[PDB]
């Protein structure tokens, strides 16, 4: 009547069972680990540049970094942190859990998702290797404006690296996104239908959309840009429409960039609130229909951050890009009603839940003032811009991201993280962002723009450039704690030997083992609801589920 | 890593298409194999002789 | 090893049953070929702005378009896409010859399509046009160069696929990948189309 | 200003802040099971440990059958 | 039959799909996480010498403990060659069982070693540090087969 | 597969208003007319949304409902061989290597690597294309 | 189903009774398979040394011998991490 387990599941395994596999995987599941673990070394690189930018920041003086030393890490770190940590991590999530979440066996073109990985993998690395040569890395922001793109100003190598290597790793992301639509379009359960999949599915899909929306726009514009270096094509001379031409097109890209990086762990975030909130998602349709009214508008607003060319359509970008802020208020919404009226248990994944949607919204205050023009100029290129597209994105691809890990973790490892450590990791990382960057808004008000290496010791923003030092290495020593956690907790660690660690789960991944099987499933349930496995685990509730549902 | 390769080649058989199975949804890789097949699905494993594997 | 463990005929075959649910790898190249689009698309913005910018006269007095290169091209770039399509008919049947024979004449049109461009390039620099001479110059070599590159894969496609077909039996996984290559052939022929009329016509 | 007071306020307060909530945290009692002291008795279900450890030819059950437990020995003992 | 108390449901095929609130664990086990991976790597490598997979019986074997504790090794997957030790604290009561395939090889002589080394650890007053010494001590008993 | 269909429709709708009121209102009111940037992006998006959808919507005009696309499907009714999935390769990693050597050659301006990196990366989509075909080598 | 099962004798020659394992290694005995850890620990020790000792050159910079000690210092760091955990028994 008991059963001859083991006293602790394999800690490592057996000697050479990894390598062989990384090159040759196929398995998406293995594919979104390698994704996971890339991209957080990658972040933990750009966090280096950062803390490097914020060291010499925090003195008037330049106490260890050249004026050029300084541009290349702002230059690096933003283009780490956006087009390679969050573009890929996003994907990496994707191949992760969303074949499990449409009861799919593996992803439409396994091959093609493992290029995409590697071609991320070393865009990455040859988008680096800007540092070691003599010159250094690309001196132009993340942004990379025209005039100051060509040739002539920024000659460097460092600069073509940057361009081919974020051509490869768009080429990658391109790949990624066909690979997720035909996923979700074509492999899926028998019983689940389009609108009862997870939203994380939902926003994985029009995220995929938005990105062959937007990256082949970035081929086009570094290719381009690449012509203009390596050839003098006065495709970007500012005697023509170069600079403003560029300015369309790069900010055509970027801004359906950033809700591409958003979108995704938006609906990280609406897997975790309704399990650990014991209730289903708050207006799911609400949620695919905001989602795609997010894409959409995304797609036609890019030009408001141009607001200070003198040269775009002002009314109109600054109308859509209201119009874009309802749908994030109603998504806002929709997860706190998620959160409202359940047993709430504030477990890491939640505590980083929640932490999300409190960060989040400062910045989305943030963006809202931001919108108008008359605002913007003042504020634009500022550090109040830092302050706010800093709290969004940590918000939802730190925050988000650290739920998803802490809450996926299980369900790919076998393993759960420790909660203690995940409570301590939480509150550094809430602390030392919120000390960080709240005050830059402050510091961009008050005139001190974005991407300064130094400034006066007679102007202000001294002491709050070093209340932001203080924040950012609260945030390095914060990042100890979860890299100590996922090591330990890999091969150590509390075994979870049964579907939901995370009690009250659904959206289908938490139907298989939780070391999840080759394919994904040996059994599939009764596809009926939005929450197949919730459904599965609580049957009394079905009809529960049900009956309260229209109630609201 | 080669070498459990060319292992479990020999325990389970060569790789193919995927099947759902008919009552539930399990998926199966449908695998292929090399040797002499136990009275079940299964196949007895073959033992490495130092030679490639398909 | 008694007859197989999985009864198919072939180590390959569809990734679906194209008859009752979709086709995948036409999903993914489909889907694949409306994101280079929206690359074609930042081409053509590229050439649209560096139009609204020149003084009334558009090609520059250096630069003449010659149509008479350019035209014999693109009908050529019409007729492969004729012919390929005749080669999807063929390849949807089991007759993987009249595949091969459609698409290596498709093959040698849109090469035939590839050496004019070059001729017309030629001939183009040697009379002043050239990337760093000018803007339009610029815009239009890289607007149509770009082309021509996916002109050039189209054509490593084609002779892939048409290796591929005697390196196995003709299988429906060898129809679909036909299908496909012919799908982005047509979407190459589309964007030429445009670029045609805009570079040539709407000038 | 007071490169040596902001240089350390820097270099502490994360680390400070660091030790306090380590200190918060850490030091609360985790959710695994307290060992079982040998005086209490044994509340735990019945626990059957096994190495898996020699191969098993066959993976699938199938075929394994149950030929006999065929006990080849006993020993006894009382702490 | 009944499902765990709540959250498990048995799903299509035989296997069943439970699940825990977000709080508590699932394995439960009343020791610490590094002894219990040094009792498996006892049993695990501590034992592949002996090339006879060794069991450890926490649980409570009462009445005639020789055949429960015969009953216990019918529940290893290979019983045949297997050495499973089965100790009840509550009744301070050990017992080691062998199969037909594990005859011969040193296993009879590390019987009394294997007991003698739990019963002294448990009367030192640990209960894992003897499971793990009377394994090391059978399996570097038992010759391979 | 209506609802995969009618989600490209309602974005190519939106992004064909949206291109038509950009150059209308960059047509006019803007200090250079269109801006041609823009105007032509939200164009060629739209006719991105316009290619997948009228795919999509040929398909599912031509595809009888599916178990994924019917409510109350039960998980036996798509039972069945699910289309070849490519198991292990390693192609997919020397194609990525090999348009990085491609891509630093284009970055470094050596023309010796962009065109031994385009050879390498003809070589390694050869490999990947033709890994489930290469018939048995007959000696 | 186009292949026939192949059955090899080699001759084998130590005996592979101690050192590494075919679980470890699943063709322990048909080739060398097993690096002794002594020779692998002193090694990286060595290692460690070179790259120390190479700071004593003629060079006039000093990010050289910085980038020196951090190879140096993690190389040893894990030399130290496998010695240490193989003589508690591969624990933490
Ligand atoms: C020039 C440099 C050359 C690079 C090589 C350097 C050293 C050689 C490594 C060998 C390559 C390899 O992949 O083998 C792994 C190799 C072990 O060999 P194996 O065949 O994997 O062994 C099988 C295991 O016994 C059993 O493995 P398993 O399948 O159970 O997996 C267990 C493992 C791994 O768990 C996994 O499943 C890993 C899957 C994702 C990881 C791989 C992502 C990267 C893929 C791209 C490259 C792969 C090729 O989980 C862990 O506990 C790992 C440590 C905890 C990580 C979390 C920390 C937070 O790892 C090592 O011992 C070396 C450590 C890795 C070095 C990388 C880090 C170096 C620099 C760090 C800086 C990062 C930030 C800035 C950049
Ligand atoms: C400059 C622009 C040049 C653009 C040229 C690209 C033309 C591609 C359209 C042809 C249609 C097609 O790919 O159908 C796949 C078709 C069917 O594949 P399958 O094995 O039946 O599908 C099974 C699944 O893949 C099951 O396993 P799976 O995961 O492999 O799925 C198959 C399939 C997945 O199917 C697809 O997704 C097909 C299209 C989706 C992505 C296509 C990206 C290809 C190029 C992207 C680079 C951006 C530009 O993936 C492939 O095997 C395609 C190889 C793509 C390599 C990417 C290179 C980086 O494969 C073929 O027989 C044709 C492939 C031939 C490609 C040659 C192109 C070489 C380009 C270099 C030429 C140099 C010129 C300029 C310098
Ligand atoms: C330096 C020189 C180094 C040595 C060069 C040797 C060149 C040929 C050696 C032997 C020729 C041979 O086997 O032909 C008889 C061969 C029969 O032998 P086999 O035993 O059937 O071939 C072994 C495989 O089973 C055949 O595999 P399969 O037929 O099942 O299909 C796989 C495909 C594999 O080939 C591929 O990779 C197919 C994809 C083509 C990639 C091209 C994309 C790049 C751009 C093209 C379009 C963009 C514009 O193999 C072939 O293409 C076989 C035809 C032979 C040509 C080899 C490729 C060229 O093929 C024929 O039936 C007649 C074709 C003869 C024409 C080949 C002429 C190429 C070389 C010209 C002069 C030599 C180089 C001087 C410089
Ligand atoms: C001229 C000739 C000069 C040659 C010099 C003499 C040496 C020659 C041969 C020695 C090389 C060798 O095989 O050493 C193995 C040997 C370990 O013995 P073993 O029996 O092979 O390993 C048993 C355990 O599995 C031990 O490994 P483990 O799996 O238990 O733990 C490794 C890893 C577990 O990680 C994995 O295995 C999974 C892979 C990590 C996940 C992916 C990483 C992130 C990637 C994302 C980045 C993308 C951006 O955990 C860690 O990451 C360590 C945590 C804290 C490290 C503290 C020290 C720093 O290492 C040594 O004791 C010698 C170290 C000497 C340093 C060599 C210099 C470069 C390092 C290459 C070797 C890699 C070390 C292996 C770990
Ligand atoms: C994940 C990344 C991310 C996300 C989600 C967003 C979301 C938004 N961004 Fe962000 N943005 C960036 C990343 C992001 N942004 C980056 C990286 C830059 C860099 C610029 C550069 O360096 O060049 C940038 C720049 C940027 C600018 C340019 C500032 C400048 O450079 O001068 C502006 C507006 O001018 C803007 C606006 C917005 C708006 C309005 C939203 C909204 O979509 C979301 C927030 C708005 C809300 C409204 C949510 C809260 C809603 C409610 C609480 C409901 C009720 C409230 C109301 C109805 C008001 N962004
Ligand atoms: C995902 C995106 C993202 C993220 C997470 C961050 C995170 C941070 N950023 Fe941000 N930042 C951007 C995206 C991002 N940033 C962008 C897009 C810009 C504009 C770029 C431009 O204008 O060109 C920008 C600009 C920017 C500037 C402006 C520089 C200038 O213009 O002069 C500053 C200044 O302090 C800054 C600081 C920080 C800090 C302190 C953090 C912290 O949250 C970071 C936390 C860091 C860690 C957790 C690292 C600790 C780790 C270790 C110590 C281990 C290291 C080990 C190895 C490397 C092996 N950022
Ligand atoms: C990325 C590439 C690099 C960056 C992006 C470039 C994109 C360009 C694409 C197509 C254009 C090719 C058409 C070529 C023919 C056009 C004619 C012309 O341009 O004029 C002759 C001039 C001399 O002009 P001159 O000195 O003034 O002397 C006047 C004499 N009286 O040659 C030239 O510079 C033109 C040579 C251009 C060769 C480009 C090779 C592309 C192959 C790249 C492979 C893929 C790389 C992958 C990267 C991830
Ligand atoms: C995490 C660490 C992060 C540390 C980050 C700190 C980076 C700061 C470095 C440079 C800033 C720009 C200044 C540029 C100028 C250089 C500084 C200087 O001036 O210091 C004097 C000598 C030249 O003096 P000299 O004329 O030649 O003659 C003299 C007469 N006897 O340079 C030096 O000491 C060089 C010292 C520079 C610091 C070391 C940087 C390399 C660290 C590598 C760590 C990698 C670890 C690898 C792990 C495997």
């Amino acid at each position: 009547e008991l059963e001859a387990r083991r006293p602790f599941p394999e800690r490592m395994g057996p000697k050479g069972n990894l390598i062989y596999k990384l090159i040759t995987t196929t398995d998406h599941k293995l594919i979104g680990i390698m994704y996971c673990v890339v991209c957080f070394a990658f972040f933990l690189v750009g966090g280096l540049m950062a803390l490097f930018m914020r060291t010499e920041l925090a003195m008037p003086g330049l106490q260890f970094l050249s004026n050029e030393q300084f541009n290349q890490l702002f230059t690096m770190h933003g283009t780490v942190m956006l087009l390679f940590y969050a573009t890929p991590i996003v994907f990496g999530f994707a191949n992760l859990v969303l074949p499990l979440q449409i009861g799919a066996p593996d992803v439409a073109f396994p091959r093609l998702n493992a290029l995409s990985f590697w071609l991320f993998l070393f865009g990455a690395l040859i988008a680096i290797a800007g540092f070691i040569t003599p010159g250094g890395a690309a001196d132009f922001g993340w942004t990379a404006y025209s005039p100051l793109t060509d040739a002539i100003h920024s000659p460097g190598a460092g600069g073509d690296l940057w361009i081919m290597g974020l051509a490869v790793g768009g080429l990658g992301t391109i790949l990624g996104g066909v690979n997720m639509i035909t996923t979700v379009v074509c492999m899926r359960a028998p019983g689940m239908t389009m609108f009862r999949m997870p939203i994380f599915t939902w926003n994985i899909l029009v995220t995929s959309i938005l990105v062959l929306i937007a990256f082949p726009i970035l081929t086009a514009a570094l290719f381009g840009l690449a012509a203009d270096r390596h050839l003098g094509a006065h495709i970007y001379d500012p005697a023509n429409g170069g600079v403003l031409l560029w300015q369309h097109l790069f900010w055509f890209f970027g801004h359906p960039e950033v809700y591409i990086i958003a979108l995704p762990f938006f609906g990280i975030v609406s897997e975790i609130f309704p399990v650990f909130s014991r209730k289903p998602i708050f207006g799911y349709t609400t949620l695919i229909y905001a989602t795609l009214a997010i894409a959409a508008l995304s797609v036609a607003v890019w030009a408001h951050h141009m607001y200070a060319t003198g040269a775009v359509l002002l009314p109109f970008f600054s109308f859509m890009t209201f119009l874009i802020a309802v749908p994030t208020g109603i998504k806002f919404f929709n997860w706190i009603g998620t959160m409202w009226k359940g047993q709430l248990t504030f477990e890491t994944p939640m505590l980083f839940s929640v932490g999300f949607l409190i960060t989040f919204l400062l910045g989305g205050l943030s963006g809202v003032l931001l919108a108008s023009p008359p605002l913007d100029f003042h504020v634009t290129d500022s550090y109040f811009v830092i302050a706010h597209f800093h709290y969004v994105l940590f918000g939802t691809i730190v925050f988000a991201t650290y739920a998803g890990i802490y809450f996926w973790f299980p369900k790919m490892t076998g393993r759960l993280l420790d909660e203690r450590l995940g409570k301590l990791h939480f509150w550094l990382t809430f602390i030392g962002f919120h000390t960080t960057f709240l005050v830059q808004h402050w510091l961009g008000d008050e005139g001190m723009p974005r991407r300064y290496a130094d400034y006066l010791p007679t102007d202000g923003f001294t002491t709050l450039n070093v209340i932001s030092t203080v924040g950012a290495f609260i945030l390095g020593v914060s990042m100890l704690p979860f890299v100590w956690n996922v090591f330990k907790s890999w091969r150590y660690g509390e075994p979870v030997t049964v579907d939901d660690p995370w009690g009250y789960g659904n959206s289908l991944e938490w139907a298989t083992s939780c070391p999840p099987p080759r394919h994904n499933f040996t059994e599939l349930p009764r596809i009926r609801s939005e929450r197949p496995a919730f459904e599965l685990h609580y049957p009394h509730m079905v009809e529960r589920m049900r009956a309260e549902a229209h109630v609201g | 890593s080669l070498q459990r390769s060319d292992r479990e080649v020999l325990e389970h058989g060569v790789e193919t298409g995927i099947i759902k199975r008919l009552p539930h949804g399990a998926y199966v890789e449908l695998h292929q194999p090399l040797g002499p097949v136990d009275e079940h699905g299964h196949p007895i494993p073959l033992e490495y002789a130092g030679a490639p594997l398909p | 090893m008694t007859s197989a463990v999985g009864t198919s005929g072939t180590a390959i075959t569809s990734r679906v049953h194209s008859l009752n649910r979709p086709n995948m790898v036409s999903v993914g190249t489909i889907v694949w070929l409306s994101s280079e689009l929206m690359f074609f698309a930042g081409l053509f913005a590229m050439y649209f702005t560096a139009r609204a910018q020149a003084g009334g006269a558009w090609p520059p007095e250096p630069t003449e378009l010659n149509l008479a290169l350019a035209v014999p091209v693109t009908l050529v770039l019409i007729a492969s896409s004729f012919t390929c399509q005749m080669g999807v008919f063929a390849a949807e049947r089991g007759d993987v010859f009249g595949l091969r024979r459609w698409y290596v004449i498709t093959f040698l049109m849109g090469l035939f399509f590839v050496l004019g461009q070059g001729y017309e390039y030629i001939h183009l620099v040697e009379h002043g046009t050239t990337i760093p001479g000018s803007a339009y110059g610029s815009v239009f070599y890289l607007a149509t160069g770009f082309h021509g590159l996916h002109v050039i894969g189209g054509l490593v496609a084609f002779v892939l696929l048409l290796a591929r077909t005697k390196m196995s039996k003709f299988t429906p996984a060898q129809a679909t990948a036909a299908i496909v290559v012919s799908y982005y052939w047509h979407f190459v022929d589309i964007v030429w189309i445009a670029l045609f009329a805009t570079i040539y016509f709407v000038r | 200003m007071s490169t040596a007071l902001t240089h350390g306020l820097i270099g502490g307060v994360p680390l400070v802040l660091f030790a306090v909530l380590a200190l918060i945290f850490l030091t609360r009692k985790g959710p695994h099971p307290d060992t079982y002291k040998m005086s209490d008795p044994w509340t735990h279900a019945p626990i059957l440990w096994a190495a898996e450890e020699p191969r098993e030819h066959g993976h699938g059950g199938h075929g394994h059958d149950s030929h006999g437990v065929v006990i080849g020995g006993g020993a006894s003992g009382k702490w | 039959e009944l499902d765990l108390p709540y959250g498990s449901a048995l799903t299509s095929s035989g296997r069943i799909s439970a699940v825990t609130e977000p709080g508590e664990l699932s394995v439960h086990y009343p020791f610490p996480t590094m002894d219990l991976v040094v009792l498996d790597d006892a049993l695990k490598y501590g034992s592949r010498a002996a090339k006879a997979r060794f069991a450890v019986y926490i649980g409570p074997l009462g009445a005639d403990t020789a055949a429960t504790a015969r009953e216990i090794l019918a529940n290893v997957p290979t019983p045949e060659n297997a050495v499973l030790l089965a100790v009840s604290p509550d009744q301070r009561a050990i017992e080691v069982v062998y199969g037909a395939d594990v005859k011969g090889r040193g296993i009879e002589s590390a019987a009394p070693l294997g007991v003698s080394a739990a019963a002294a650890s448990f009367k030192e007053g640990n209960l894992i540090d003897g499971l793990i010494s009377a394994v090391r001590v059978m399996s570097a008993g038992v010759s391979p087969a | 597969m209506h609802i995969e269909a009618r989600l490209f429709e309602i974005l190519t709708a939106f992004f064909a208003l949206a291109a038509v009121v950009y150059a209308v209102l960059t047509a006019m009111f803007a200090t250079g007319g269109v801006e041609w940037a823009g105007t032509t992006a939200l164009v060629l998006t739209t006719g991105l949304t316009l290619i997948t959808g009228t795919f999509f919507r040929f398909v599912a005009r031509r595809l009888d409902t599916r178990p994924e696309d019917y409510e109350d499907a039960e998980i036996s009714d798509g039972a069945g061989e699910l289309g070849f999935f490519a198991p292990h390769s390693w192609w997919p990693i020397l194609i990525s290597l090999s348009f990085s050597t491609a891509a630093v050659g284009a970055a470094l301006w050596l023309p010796w690597l962009i065109a031994a990196g385009v050879a390498f990366v003809i070589t390694s989509v050869c490999g990947l294309v033709f890994e489930y075909y290469w018939g048995p080598e007959k000696h | 189903m186009s292949s026939t099962q192949d059955r090899s004798q080699l001759d084998p020659e130590v005996e592979r009774h101690t050192g590494v394992d075919v679980e470890d290694v699943p063709s322990a005995e048909w080739g060398w398979s097993h690096m002794p850890i002594g020779v692998m620990h002193i090694g990286g020790l060595l290692s460690a040394a070179f790259l120390l000792v190479m700071m004593r050159g003629n060079h006039v910079g000093h990010v050289e011998d910085w980038f020196l000690i951090g190879f140096a210092a993690v190389i040893v760091a894990l030399v130290g991490r496998n010695w240490w955990l193989r003589r508690r028994g591969w624990i933490r």
